[PDB]
Formats: C-alpha cells, sequence, structure tokens
RNA sequence: CCGGGCACUCUAACGGGACUGCCCGCGAAAGCGGGAGGAAGGAGGGGACGACGUCUGGUCAGCAUGGCCCUUACGGCCUGGGCGACACACGUGCUACAAUGCCCACUACAAAGCGAUGCCACCCGGCAACGGGGAGCUAAUCGCAAAAAGGUGGGCCCAGUUCGGAUUGGGGUCUGCAACCCGACCCCAUGAAGCCGGAAUCGCUAGUAAUCGCGGAUCAGCCAUGCCGCGGUGAAUACG
C-alpha cells in the first residue's frame, strides 16, 4: 500500500521519486 | 480571555497603519526593525511631550516620521534645537538621513493613549484609582466623545489581591466595525507591582 | 513600448496613481491602453493566539500584494513631461523597463 | 545499510596523534573526546579512550573493527 | 530569552549550521517567522498595533 | 432533528431507467464516494439479470425491494425499571431504506467473486423470495409479533 | 447563426456555442464521448436539449476548464440551457421547472483551525 | 522444477514462483527471467526442461542464495556482536538496531507484550 | 504558434442585486404556511466577530514585572553526552488486514501557494537516490508539475497471496565541520504482526461525512504519518 517504499503509490505518499516512480 | 485588539480589528476600515510603506521579502524585516528602533528611541525621549502616536512612511532611502504630540512646545525646544538633536540621533541610528514632522494633537483628552498615560501617571503618584478613572472618563466625555471607557488592572491601591476597576460611560460598541474607537494602553510601575491601563474612546460612527 | 509594474499593499493608492499616470499620458501621447489588474500575491501567517499551549486558537493574518500594468504605446518624449515625477502615493512602488 | 560519502571523515585531532605514535612506536593509550571519527587501519593495535559523556573507556581496536566510529564501542547510556 | 543567548548574533559562529534565528524583539528562539524576523507572539502584538504595513486580519 | 420536521432529500432520477429508487440503490452501493464504480456495478448487474431472467431488470429489482420491505419491526423502550423490545409498524420511507440497505449488505455477504454478480444474484434471489435480505426481513417480522404482548407500549 | 451560454459549477467554467446542425458535440477539440464515457453521468450534460426535444437540431462547440469532469458536466448542462434560452427566450418557460438554469452555489467548505477538515473534529478520550 | 537449492515453486507465473526462492525477490526474478530469455507469464508446469536448466544455470550461481545467504547474515550479526559494537548490543538485548523509540511500540522486535504492575 | 482582436474565460477595483418587495390562505400585529418571478429567497453558504462575569483556570520559560534567593557560582565559554533511555500503561494519529481490491502500461480534468547563495525546463551518466552541464524566470509570461482517485488495456484469482511493508543484513546518494549514540532518501535481499478488532468509546445533518491527491509556514538537512490551507469525487439518515 501507501506504506510500501517499492510501489508507485508508496513513492507518491512518501512524495519521492525513484525506480518505481520515474520522472519520465 | 476574549476581545481582540480594536485597532487591530479595524485596521482595514476606520483605522490606518502607523507604518505605511511597501517593501519586498528581502527588504521588509530590515525596514521593520528600523521602524521599531525609531519608535523605541522616540518613546524613551518624547514621553514628556505626550506623544499619542508616531507615523512612519518611506519612499526611497527616506523616512517621514510624523510625530503626533500633545505639547509640541516640548519637542521643538528653545529656538528649535531639540528637534535638531533628535534628527541627529535619528541619523546616527539609521544612516538613511531622513526628515521629521510634528503634529499637535487637539484636545489631548480625545486620544486614548494620552488618557491612559494620564491615568497611569496618577496611579504612580498614588492617586485614588476609582476617582481617577471616573474623572478621566468625565474629561473624555465632556469634550465630544459619543462614548468612553477606562480599565485598570490588578493590585489596585497596592492591595494584596488583584482587582479590576471598571467605570465607563457613553457608548463603546466594540463589535461594530464602522465604530472608529481609539484604544490606548499605559502601564504603571509601582513599588508593589505593575498596573495595566486601557482606554477606549468612541467618537463618531460612519 | 515602456514596461511599468505598480505594486502595493493598498489597492486604493495603486488604482489612483495608475489612473493618474494614465491621464498624464493621455494628453501628451497615445490612447494609453490602461491598467491591467494582474493577480494578487497573498501571503498568510497562522499564529497561535496565546503565549502558552492552547493549540486550537490561531487567528491567522494575510499580507496581499496588488499589481498594476499601464504600458503606454507611442513612447513620446512629450509624455515624460507630465510623467517622470508627479505623484501623491507613498506605499506604491514603481517598476520601469523598456 | 549505512553511508557517508567519498572523502571519508576522520577528525584530525587523533589522526595525527596515532601516526605520531606509529612513527616511534606503540606507547600507551590516548584520550579522545571525538567519537564521530571513523576507525581507519592505522589505528589497529592501539588503545583509545572514548568519552561517553561521563568517563573515558579503554577501547582496544582490532582489524575487524575498521570503518565503525569510536562511539559505537563506547555506549553512552546505562541500563539495568 | 536569556541575555547571553543573544550572542546568537555572531559574525563568527565558527560554523554556518550553528547559526540559528531568534526574535529580534523579545528574543524568542522557537516560532520565529523569517519574513518579519519576529516571533509569533510579537508578530500578533505588532499586527494588532498596526505597525506592520499591509498586514491585515484574514477571513474567507 | 429537535426543531424542524427534517424534510426528505429528493434524489436525482436514474440516468438510465429514470427511477429515483435505482439512484437510491446506486448510492447505497457507493463506497468512499465513488459513484462511477457503483453505477458500473449496478448496471453490469442489470446486464446480468438478463440472459438469466428474460425479463427487464427494473421489474426484478423493484419486486425484490418490494419483498425485502418489513411491515413490522421491534424497538427498545424503558418501562418501570426494565427494557422491553416493543413491536410496531414501519413507515414507508424506513421500509425503503431498510430494504435497500439489507439488499446491499446481503449482496456483499455472498460467495460470488465480483460485485455485479453478487448484486445480480442477491437481487434475483430476493425477487423469488430467498436469500439473506429476505432472511433479515423474516427475522425482523418474526421478532416483532414474537413480542406481541408488548404492543401496548406502542407510543 | 450562433447562440452562446456560459454556466458554472463548483469552480468549473464551460463556453457553450450552439450552431445548428447534425447534433454532434465537440469538447475541447475532442469528441463529446471521448472526453467522457467511463463517466456515467455524462449524458446528463445533454439533458437540456432532450428536455426541449432539440438534440439533433444544434451542434455544440464547448470549452471547459476548471474543476473535475463531473462539475464540468454540470457547467456544460447550465451553459447549454443558457444558450438555448438566448436562442428562444420562450424556452425559459419550459426550462425553469427542471431548474437547468439554476446555478449550483455549493462549493468546497473552507477548512477551519482546530478541526481536521472544516467539520470533522479531532476525537477525544477523557479516559 | 528444483531451482537453487531444495525449493520447488509450482503452477503459477515463473517470476512469482522464483519469489519463493530465498535470496530472490521480485526484481531479481524479473532480471533472471529477462537474461534467461523466458517469458514470465508462463506457468512453471509449462516450463521447457531447457528453460529450467537455463534458469538454474543463471540463478544458482550469480547471487548467493538460501542457506549460504542465511549463514552470511548470521555471520554478519555474529561479527557485529563479537566486536562489542552498539549495534551488537542492540542485537544482543533484542531491541531495535535502527534507532527507533523503545518507550512505545518496538513490539516487532520485542515480540509479545509482557505486562507488570503499575 | 504568427498576424489580429476584448466578444467570451480569467484576472482585480468599483457597482447592481433580495426588501417577506409581489399573489393566495391564517393572524390584532410581529410573523407563519405555500406560490410566482429570480442565480439566490425568509439568516442564500462560510469566515472574522465571543456580553456582566465564572473557573484563586494557564503562562513569572515569549515579553514585562513586586518580593525572595545565588553572585570564583543558582552567572559565563567550550568538548561530549542527555532531552531519542524501556518490564510496562494511556491519549492522538499513520498504514493496513484486500477483488467496490493490488500491480503495470497508456491516457484526461483542479485550486490555492512557493521560488536568486532559490525554483530548477531541457541534454548526458547512473536501475535509482543523485551527479555533471545548462535555458528560462526580479516570475498571470519560467520552474516547482506528476495532481490522485478517474478512464482504456493487460496481469493477479481468494491464498496470508502479486494482500500488508514491520523487522533485519548489504551496497549506496545528499545535507551538513560532523549522521555512533541520533537524519532523510535510493537500490538488493529479508516479507513480521495483521482475516475488520472485548468492555467501552469518537466525529459528522450536505457539498457535510467518507475518500483522493496538492501546497505552505518552521527548515542546512530532517524523524511531517503533525499543523495550517487548497481543490477532485461525493453519500446515508433525522419517527421523534
Ligand atoms: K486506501
Ligand atoms: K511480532
Ligand atoms: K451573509
Ligand atoms: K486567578
Ligand atoms: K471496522
Ligand atoms: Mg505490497
Ligand atoms: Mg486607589
Ligand atoms: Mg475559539
Ligand atoms: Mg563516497
Ligand atoms: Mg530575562
Ligand atoms: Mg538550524
Ligand atoms: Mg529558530
Ligand atoms: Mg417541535
Ligand atoms: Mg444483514
Ligand atoms: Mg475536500
Ligand atoms: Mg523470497
Ligand atoms: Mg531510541
Ligand atoms: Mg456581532
Ligand atoms: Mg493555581
Ligand atoms: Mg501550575
Ligand atoms: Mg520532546
Ligand atoms: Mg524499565
Ligand atoms: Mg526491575
Ligand atoms: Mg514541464
Ligand atoms: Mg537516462
Ligand atoms: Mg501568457
Ligand atoms: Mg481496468
Ligand atoms: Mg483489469
Ligand atoms: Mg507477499
Ligand atoms: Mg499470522
Ligand atoms: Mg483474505
Ligand atoms: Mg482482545
Ligand atoms: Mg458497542
Ligand atoms: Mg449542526
Ligand atoms: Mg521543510
Ligand atoms: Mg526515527
Ligand atoms: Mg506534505
Ligand atoms: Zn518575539
Amino acid at each position: 500500500g501507501k506504506g510500501d517504499r517499492r510501489t508507485r503509490r508508496g513513492k507518491i505518499w512518501r512524495g519521492t521519486y525513484g525506480k518505481y516512480r520515474p520522472r519520465k | 480571555g476574549n476581545k481582540i485588539h480594536p485597532i487591530g480589528f479595524r485596521l482595514g476600515i476606520t483605522r490606518d497603519w502607523e507604518s505605511r510603506w511597501y517593501a519586498g521579502k528581502k527588504q521588509y524585516r530590515h525596514l521593520l526593525l528600523e521602524d521599531q528602533r525609531i519608535r523605541g528611541l522616540l518613546e524613551k525621549e518624547l514621553y514628556s511631550a505626550g506623544l499619542a502616536r508616531v507615523d512612519i512612511e518611506r519612499a526611497a532611502d527616506n523616512v517621514a516620521v510624523t510625530v503626533h504630540v500633545a505639547k509640541p512646545g516640548v519637542v521643538i525646544g528653545r529656538g528649535g534645537e531639540r528637534i535638531r538633536v533628535l534628527r541627529e540621533e535619528l541619523a546616527k541610528l539609521t544612516g538613511k538621513n531622513v526628515a521629521l514632522n510634528v503634529q499637535e494633537v487637539q484636545n489631548p483628552n480625545l486620544s486614548a493613549p494620552l488618557v491612559a498615560q494620564r491615568v497611569a501617571e496618577q496611579i504612580e503618584r498614588r492617586f485614588a484609582v476609582r476617582r481617577a478613572i471616573k474623572q478621566a472618563v468625565q474629561r473624555v466625555m465632556e469634550s465630544g466623545a459619543k462614548g468612553a471607557k477606562v480599565i485598570v488592572s490588578g493590585r489596585i491601591g497596592g492591595a494584596e489581591q488583584a482587582r479590576t476597576e471598571w467605570a465607563a460611560q457613553g457608548r463603546v460598541p466594540l463589535h461594530t466595525l464602522r465604530a472608529n474607537i481609539d484604544y490606548g494602553f499605559a502601564l504603571a510601575r509601582t513599588t508593589y507591582g505593575v498596573l495595566g491601563v486601557k482606554a477606549y474612546i468612541f467618537l463618531g460612527e460612519v | 513600448k515602456i514596461r511599468i509594474k505598480l505594486r502595493g499593499f493598498d489597492h486604493k493608492t495603486l488604482d489612483a496613481s495608475a489612473q493618474k499616470i494614465v491621464e498624464a499620458a493621455r494628453r501628451s501621447g497615445a490612447q494609453v491602453s490602461g491598467p491591467i489588474p494582474l493577480p494578487t500575491r497573498v501571503r498568510r501567517f497562522t499564529v497561535i493566539r496565546g503565549p502558552f499551549k492552547h493549540k486550537d486558537s490561531r487567528e491567522h493574518f494575510e499580507l496581499r500584494t496588488h499589481n498594476r500594468l499601464v504600458d503606454i504605446i507611442n513612447p513620446n518624449r512629450k509624455t515624460i513631461e507630465q510623467l517622470m515625477t508627479l505623484d501623491l502615493p507613498t506605499g506604491v512602488e514603481i517598476e520601469i523597463k523598456t | 545499510p549505512r553511508s557517508l560519502k567519498k572523502g571519508v571523515f576522520v577528525d584530525d585531532h587523533l589522526l595525527e596523534k596515532v601516526l605520531e605514535l606509529n612513527a616511534k612506536g606503540e606507547k600507551r593509550l590516548i584520550k579522545t573526546w571525538s567519537r564521530r571519527s571513523t576507525i581507519v587501519p592505522e589505528m589497529v593495535g592501539h588503545t583509545i579512550a572514548v568519552y561517553n559523556g561521563k568517563q573515558h573507556v579503554p577501547v582496544y581496536i582490532t582489524e575487524n573493527m575498521v570503518g565503525h566510529k569510536l562511539g559505537e564501542f563506547a555506549p553512552t547510556r546505562t541500563y539495568r | 530569552a536569556r541575555k547571553a543567548l543573544i550572542e546568537k548574533a555572531k559574525r563568527t559562529p565558527k560554523f554556518k549550521v550553528r547559526a540559528y534565528t531568534r526574535c529580534v524583539r523579545c528574543g524568542r528562539a522557537r516560532s520565529v517567522y523569517r519574513f518579519f524576523g519576529l516571533c509569533r507572539i510579537c508578530l500578533r502584538e505588532l499586527a494588532h498595533k498596526g505597525q506592520l504595513p499591509g498586514v491585515r486580519k484574514a477571513s474567507w | 432533528a429537535r426543531r424542524r420536521r427534517a424534510e426528505v432529500r429528493q434524489l436525482q432520477p436514474d440516468l438510465v431507467y429514470g427511477d429515483v429508487l435505482v439512484t437510491a440503490f446506486i448510492n447505497k452501493i457507493m463506497r468512499d464516494g465513488k459513484k462511477n464504480l457503483a453505477a458500473r456495478i449496478f448496471y453490469d448487474a442489470c446486464k446480468i439479470i438478463q440472459e438469466k431472467t428474460g425479463q427487464e431488470p427494473l421489474k426484478v429489482f423493484k419486486q425484490a425491494v418490494e419483498n425485502v420491505k418489513p411491515r413490522m419491526e421491534v424497538r427498545s423502550r424503558r418501562v418501570g425499571g426494565a427494557n422491553y423490545q416493543v413491536p410496531m409498524e414501519v413507515s414507508p420511507r424506513r421500509q425503503q431504506s431498510l430494504a435497500l440497505r439489507w439488499l446491499v449488505q446481503a449482496a456483499n455477504q455472498r460467495p460470488e467473486r465480483r460485485a455485479a454478480v453478487r448484486i445480480a444474484h442477491e437481487l434475483m434471489d430476493a425477487a423469488e423470495g430467498k436469500g439473506g435480505a429476505v432472511k433479515k426481513k423474516e427475522d425482523v417480522e418474526r421478532m416483532a409479533e414474537a413480542n406481541r404482548a408488548y404492543a401496548h407500549y406502542r407510543w | 447563426e450562433q447562440y452562446y451560454g456560459t454556466g458554472r459549477r463548483k469552480e468549473a467554467v464551460a463556453r457553450v456555442f450552439l450552431r445548428p446542425g447534425n447534433g454532434k458535440v465537440t469538447v475541447n477539440g475532442q469528441d463529446f464521448n471521448e472526453y467522457f464515457q467511463g463517466l456515467v453521468r455524462a449524458v446528463a450534460a445533454l439533458e437540456p436539449l432532450r428536455a426541449v426535444d432539440a438534440l439533433g437540431h444544434f451542434d455544440a462547440y464547448i470549452t471547459v476548464r476548471g474543476g473535475g469532469k463531473s462539475g464540468q458536466i454540470d457547467a456544460i448542462k447550465l451553459g447549454i440551457a443558457r444558450a438555448l434560452v438566448q436562442y428562444n427566450p420562450d424556452y425559459r418557460a419550459k426550462l425553469k421547472p427542471l431548474g437547468f438554469l439554476t446555478r449550483d452555489a455549493r462549493v468546497v467548505e473552507r477548512k477551519k483551525y482546530g478541526k481536521h477538515k472544516a467539520r470533522r473534529a479531532p476525537q477525544y478520550s477523557k479516559r | 522444477a528444483r531451482i537453487a537449492g531444495v525449493e520447488i515453486p509450482r503452477n503459477k507465473r515463473v517470476d512469482v514462483a522464483l519469489t519463493y526462492i530465498y535470496g530472490i525477490g521480485k526484481a531479481r526474478a524479473k532480471e533472471a527471467l529477462e537474461k534467461t530469455g523466458i517469458n514470465p507469464a508462463t506457468r512453471v508446469k509449462d516450463l521447457t526442461e531447457a528453460e529450467v536448466v537455463r534458469l538454474r544455470e543463471y540463478v544458482e550461481n550469480t547471487w548467493k542464495l538460501e542457506g549460504e545467504l542465511r549463514a552470511e547474515v548470521a555471520a554478519n550479526i555474529k561479527r557485529l556482536m563479537d566486536i562489542g559494537c552498539y549495534r551488537g548490543l542492540r542485537h544482543r538485548r533484542g531491541l531495535p538496531v535502527r534507532g527507533q523509540r523503545t518507550r512505545t511500540n518496538a513490539r516487532t522486535r520485542k515480540g509479545p507484550r509482557k505486562t507488570v504492575a503499575g
């Protein structure tokens, strides 16, 4: 869920970017 | 613990800022500090003249500083040397090299800060607080002033127990936005402690 | 083609000064396209009322910067006559580019 | 999963002290108020007193202790 | 706001990060707004006094 | 509602069948304020009501709701040092509310894997007089009238 | 030749231009159903026409900005009614009982201090 | 079939299957299936013997897995404790090693809650 | 996007508008019920605004301040540690326990705000955090920026799992003199409890609840899931 650092929604909730939430 | 500051409440309508100037985010705090030092040095000097207010305006590297005083004869001095010394100390404080004006206050009893200052003086001289208040309200009411109120805080008469002495008359409609009430506050430093003094004066409406 | 930006905390003084500039530039110059409002920049400060605890009191303040436009076409030299310096307002700040 | 960066940090108080000892020998101990300093190989075989905020603890240092800070071996808190 | 801690103002903090902000008026450490250089209490006080230009009570 | 009479909310008509009852059901299906997903669910369910029952899903739905409506129900009252379960009639609005709510609940109690299937099946079952909703209605109408002795506490 | 209306819902505006024709609708250059559709409420935006039995009489060129797509649907619903009124004023008499020309004044309630959101109060124990 | 030690995943996607391997998470399985040229979507029961041999070839020795992994971790902690590090003390007492508050929570590390008098 | 133009949208100053003013009924009147016209009626919605006083309420640790007390220390500088301790108990919250769901890909609509020792388009390296280079922006003109839920397609198939991401091992990035005590972030491995919660108990009456993202103050960095705001979707029920 939102608590999973390794998920899209996780990065979104944490407000970061990375491998699982690219900057396009 | 209620009743927000009436001046601060009416600042948009029927009240105006004492410091009126524009500045950016990198400017503001500095000009503000400066203003505060100006008001500071001026309150610690011109008190004997009974300053009811100090307005401060700026354009570019220049400052208005319009001082509203009950007795301008004090701030001017003999031949006008006092005002020179004050512009001097002002220039030594801030290097902006700015000007100064003196506005005489008509009927010192209609500007709340002066009223509160008088009541406070009386309290510090060990006057009778109840009578001092009733008298002050009387002097305020007898000249114009569609309403008036004065409030003194705890340790009245040096009493061990703090009290509040009230004594107001006329109309003081604090909740009315269009009111235009003057508010003022004075302290009293006594041997037994500190006394707060508030003054409300309701003059005209719309 | 002269860029002007008027900024102030009081919209009354802004409007008055802007229309003053406009009337100054109307007689000496072109049609004076006139002040375009531009958005306000509003900065808020939320602060607890009391000096101690009581977290649920607050009462925030706002500080708003109003803007104006001007931009007179036909930069006549005759215009800078009524222009340059004649103004009432204090807390109005003027920006000028070419 | 720790990290610092390139250009590893060691306080130069004892950095010079340890090699100054190494030059002429081993000698005895040291007393260090800097626990933030990283342990580097040249300190192996020495003994360093680390300030835990109260006293100095005699930490002997071996090959497998390298890379950790001094303070890891000098516990600050007293419990049960 | 102890008088010695107003050594806060220092030309030589010895480290940039050791340099912290205080209230220029009352000397408060916590809750100091960068824009005014003041603290929240002093801010509300001076606001109510009308000595902060453009600052008005907000409602919407 | 201490002061006023608390007037009823008028719900917009259905986008498909123009029935406000449909809309009410759509709302009771709705979760976390997702209306779109709820409309999806219900309409998909209607598509499931055919090729099972040749009839129009509206009729089935309305009759199911009709069968889930309780005539009587029980409600607590404090009388002379005790607490009694008192039987009494159900206002038509409450009949509708309870019927729909029960339909949805019972539907989501079902074994069927995905939503529209559960709603369609519960609806069909209720229409023919069986299923969890009807079980609730029967249970309540049994509770009331089991308590007949207390019907003089009506109020 | 062309009949205009605006309409507004919940911080959303839509320009509505009614130009007589086949009855096809354009939204922001996209087809009407390419913008919507996956939105079930969509057809409600076209409710005014169906109310006056207009439909395939006018085409419509719409420009929507602000809000989410539902509020956009409603703002379109108003705009079409307004343009429809500009076309024939008598239409008002038909359109009013349904209230399509009613602007919906409901907006997000401002969040308030001490609360969580504008209403919702922080829960407490007392024990 | 039998990949990288004693574990056999079955009857579901090969990536998700490889997840049942100890040293292998989602990412490593994705990578392995990529470099082994195997479609992830195929069920394990549908895996060509050749594909299984190739998968074994890659996965078994590239990364250290299973038993050797657990032994490596255990040896890491053992080393941490032996040197007398703070981390080692936290492991010793069975308290959070990563610097979290113990006044409340920290239950996962401390296991069940053992209550006493007030 | 260029010419071109203020009609519309918007922007922000001023102004109009609604008063039980008009119709029916009841009423002595105030007013009440309903209807018309209207964007809105009967206080249209939401703020600011909180009487005489009560709690010997809170705060001398924001400031001021009477008294009392310390003045080679009850003052002052610095290094280090502590405010982060943990058998335990409570409050407030976050994430969940899944299919009205989770994951991946493509794709669509917002408001309010911040930005020059700043925001950082775009190019290269890197799986990524990020690093190098570098345009624009004194900012309705550049950037933060992606809104998310939503839609389309595909995968999962009811299992403690492609639910849930605690815990722990390892390798890193950045801020900062410095991340051991004690920062955040990335990547690999690990993959806990948790299957909707006892007695008890909380909020909310409409764009509300519920749910989804977004911004900002403080700030080098950040333990922010806190707070103060913003918009998206959008209920149930009120006999009494
Ligand atoms: K959720
Ligand atoms: K556990
Ligand atoms: K109002
Ligand atoms: K008291
Ligand atoms: K529950
Ligand atoms: Mg997961
Ligand atoms: Mg007296
Ligand atoms: Mg309050
Ligand atoms: Mg490095
Ligand atoms: Mg002091
Ligand atoms: Mg700092
Ligand atoms: Mg500070
Ligand atoms: Mg009643
Ligand atoms: Mg049930
Ligand atoms: Mg909301
Ligand atoms: Mg595994
Ligand atoms: Mg700790
Ligand atoms: Mg009032
Ligand atoms: Mg007390
Ligand atoms: Mg106390
Ligand atoms: Mg603390
Ligand atoms: Mg203990
Ligand atoms: Mg013990
Ligand atoms: Mg961009
Ligand atoms: Mg790249
Ligand atoms: Mg533009
Ligand atoms: Mg899908
Ligand atoms: Mg799908
Ligand atoms: Mg799993
Ligand atoms: Mg279990
Ligand atoms: Mg399950
Ligand atoms: Mg239990
Ligand atoms: Mg209960
Ligand atoms: Mg209410
Ligand atoms: Mg920050
Ligand atoms: Mg932490
Ligand atoms: Mg945030
Ligand atoms: Zn202060």
